[PDB]
């Protein structure tokens, strides 16, 4: 089994920690949702190839510009996250996160991931966003941003229900192998 | 880690660690506060364990089995003894606060009501100065350690056999040399996330809310100081490259 490294980036409220927890446990925690994620090495078999995929979170490093890049050495795939209930998290992708990852991880594939997709049809989310003249991120808005930033691909998931979670990590493994 | 502490922190949460008859005696808000405090101590136990793998399994194993050039082991594991001393002392204090709080006749039922003061003490005075000095040094030597590791693994047969031998057991799956270095660098930025969530469930006693608010400010001050004091060292970097930073 070959070893590959994955790092997840995105704004503090993008759901990156939850996404790593749910994938690594293959379950949305029923009793306690952890505050933090240390690391994990997932055994994944994608398209007949066995890989040990090491998973890392950048949560807590968002305000520390000299500590945060220490998470990037030898990264093989980047998951660049935004929350579908937060158009503001999508706006920070093209000129903050994208140029940073392209600088420290040249030629590393980036997958743009739209997290919390279950909130797209959540009435409380729609009412709250309508107060700031906003709405949940549309699928075409996600795809267009991924196209614009030169992402390897665009994917959506919900850590809450687990829908799309496995597919994101299997695709990330495929990207890391290219 | 020692068996006693591993068993005490084996459960996924405080609510699953204590007896169900003891859990039933508390309000929901106390359970939520205790679950986050348990996560802080449990992750500190694991961090101290990462430092022991670095000092005892890797560092000492290389000194006693390999013929590496002098100063090579220090370059692979900068500040590990100082880091181990800081966190083993902090872990000792957290575990003693839990132990003092146990109900008579129990080795698992406890409630920690006064964590704030312990966190203010850890993140102020001489201990904060030592954490700041040690992490500014460690984090500035992070890239150099990874590059030295990669060079040795690729060119030294005896080094490669040593690494493959001591990292083979399944319990070392997440703890290779590079993984340990990144786990240590990431530890300090986990504290504000945990402390903020403990603070969210500590409004019941105004002195406690005030103490955790002070501790959270001190941890952020420390992180800002460490982040401002970092500059990656590079083997073979010339003075001209440095003064043209
Ligand atoms: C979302 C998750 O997985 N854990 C979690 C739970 C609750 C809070 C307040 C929090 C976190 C993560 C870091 C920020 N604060
Ligand atoms: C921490 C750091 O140096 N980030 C970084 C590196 C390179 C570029 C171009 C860039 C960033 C930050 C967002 C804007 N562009």
């Amino acid at each position: 089994a070959i070893r590959k490294k994955l790092v997840i980036v995105g704004d503090g409220a993008c759901g990156k920690t939850c996404l790593l927890i749910v994938f690594s446990k293959d379950q949305f925690p029923e009793v306690y949702v952890p505050t933090v994620f240390e690391n994990y090495v997932a055994d994944i078999e994608v398209d007949g190839k066995q890989v040990e995929l090491a998973l890392w979170d950048t949560a807590g490093q968002e305000d520390y510009d000299r500590l945060r890049p220490l998470s990037y050495p030898d990264t093989d795939v980047i998951l660049m996250c935004f929350s579908i209930d937060s158009p503001d998290s999508l706006e920070n992708i093209p000129e903050k996160w994208t140029p940073e990852v392209k600088h420290f991880c040249p030629n590393v594939p980036i997958i743009l991931v739209g997290n919390k997709k279950d909130l797209r049809n959540d009435e409380h989310t729609r009412r709250e966003l309508a107060k700031m003249k906003q709405e949940p991120v549309k699928p075409e808005e996600g795809r267009d941003m991924a196209n614009r930033i030169g992402a390897f691909g665009y994917m959506e998931c919900s850590a809450k229900t687990k829908d799309g979670v496995r597919e994101v990590f299997e695709m990330a493994t495929r990207a890391a192998l290219q | 880690s020692m068996e006693m502490d591993e068993k005490d922190f084996a459960a996924d949460s405080w609510s699953l660690a204590v007896d169900s008859s003891f859990l039933q005696q508390h309000k929901k808000e106390v359970m939520k506060q205790q679950d986050v405090i348990y996560e802080l101590i449990q992750t500190e136990l694991h961090h101290v364990r990462t430092l022991k793998i670095m000092t005892r399994l890797f560092r000492t194993g290389m000194l006693e089995e390999l013929h590496l050039e002098p100063g090579v082991v220090q370059g692979l594991f900068p500040c590990v003894d100082e880091l181990s001393d800081i966190h083993t002392r902090f872990l000792s204090q957290l575990l003693e606060r839990r132990r003092q709080a146990l109900c008579p006749g129990s080795t698992r039922n406890f409630v920690i009501h006064r964590l704030g003061d312990l966190l203010i003490s850890q993140f102020s005075g001489p201990s904060a100065e030592q954490m700041c000095k040690t992490y500014s040094e460690f984090c500035s030597r992070h890239s150099k350690a990874l590059k030295l590791y990669k060079e040795l693994y690729a060119r030294d047969k005896r080094f490669q056999q040593f690494i493959r031998k001591v990292t083979r057991p399944a319990v070392l799956k997440r703890h290779g040399v590079q993984e340990c270095i990144l786990l240590v660098t990431q530890r300090i930025t986990k504290y504000p996330l945990l402390i903020s969530r403990i603070l969210q469930h500590s409004h019941g006693i105004e002195e406690e809310r005030q103490d955790l608010t002070t501790a959270l400010g001190l941890v952020k001050e420390l992180l800002s100081n460490v982040d401002e004091g970092i500059y990656q060292l590079e083997k073979g970097a010339r003075l001209q490259e440095i003064y043209n930073r």
